[PDB]
């Protein structure tokens, strides 16, 4: 008696939009779970929003998605990653929280919006997004929330 | 130039055979967040081949080499390897090893040449028919 869409998500810090409970009610007569827009996140850490029509049937989200501090991995081992556009290997908007510059000499982080603007931290995140093949979207300094768009994982 | 990479092990191999490339990393090697292999064939652009995180726990391969190539690294020796199996003439290229000194915010970062900061000089692989 597992989830009717076959979706595996046991980790209590994670959540989905639509919720796992809604997804249980979003299965068609052939067992397929198909949604328009899908978010998976982890409280305190970040979230990944997939626009468009997404087929979630039998996704082991526990195996596939890992949202850690300042890092997301979607498919750990490469052989489990489907072709571009399938499963979760597709365009998405990544939000990572608590992304703040470290003072490696004072070993503490700079988190005030005043200082983040004084040091133009936002432009570092813009360059880092481009460097990694992504498109910078936003930075919310209070929460250190770095948002950027990716074409694949 | 705070990390230096020197590849070795290139050579001529018959189609279907195997070849293992090596790369020796020097300098501030604990800087590295990722190691990768790229290749450039004559007249074409430099293209992604393979990558792993520093830990070796996450791996990425080009579709063309999935299941034939295996990247690995030895952090006792500060060496990086590319095991190349079932080689084809389309695998003929100069192979470069590269290292990234910043973390991958998302697991697709590994595919991009811009993500890597230090580069070896390359070693030549030639696969005969
Ligand atoms: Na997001």
């Amino acid at each position: 008696g597992s989830h009717p869409a076959g979706i595996i998500l046991t980790r209590d810090s994670y959540y989905t939009i639509p919720s796992m409970e809604e997804l249980a009610r979003s299965v068609d007569e052939n067992g397929e779970c198909i949604v328009n827009g899908f978010t998976i996140g982890r409280e305190g850490f970040g979230s990944i929003y997939f626009e468009g029509i997404v087929n979630l049937t039998n996704l082991d989200l526990d195996s596939i998605v890992h949202i850690r501090r300042k890092e997301v991995i979607v498919y750990v081992d490469d052989q489990n990653k489907p072709p571009l556009g399938e499963g979760l290997n597709r365009p998405a908007q990544v939000t990572l929280d608590e992304v703040w510059p470290i003072d490696k000499t004072s070993r503490c982080m700079i988190t005030s919006p005043e200082r983040l603007s004084e040091m133009n931290y936002k432009s570092k995140l813009e360059n880092a997004s481009r460097k990694q093949g992504a498109q910078f979207v936003d930075y919310r300094p209070e929460s250190g929330s770095w948002v950027f768009k990716v074409n694949h994982f | 130039g705070q990390v230096q990479l020197v590849e070795s092990g290139g050579g001529l191999v018959q189609a279907g055979g195997s070849l293992r490339l090596s790369c020796a990393a020097s300098g501030r090697t604990f800087s590295t967040y990722a190691m990768g292999w790229f290749r450039q064939a004559p007249g074409k652009e430099r293209e992604f081949v393979s990558a792993c995180s520093w830990s070796g726990g996450i791996t990425r391969y080009a579709d063309s080499v999935k299941g034939r190539f295996t990247i690995s690294r030895d952090n006792a020796k500060n060496t990086v390897y590319l095991q190349m199996n079932s080689l084809k003439p389309e695998d003929t290229a100069v192979y470069y090893c590269a290292s990234a000194a910043s973390s991958a915010a998302y697991s697709g970062a590994y595919y991009y040449t811009s993500y890597y900061d230090y580069w070896g000089q390359g070693t030549q692989v030639t696969v005969s028919s």
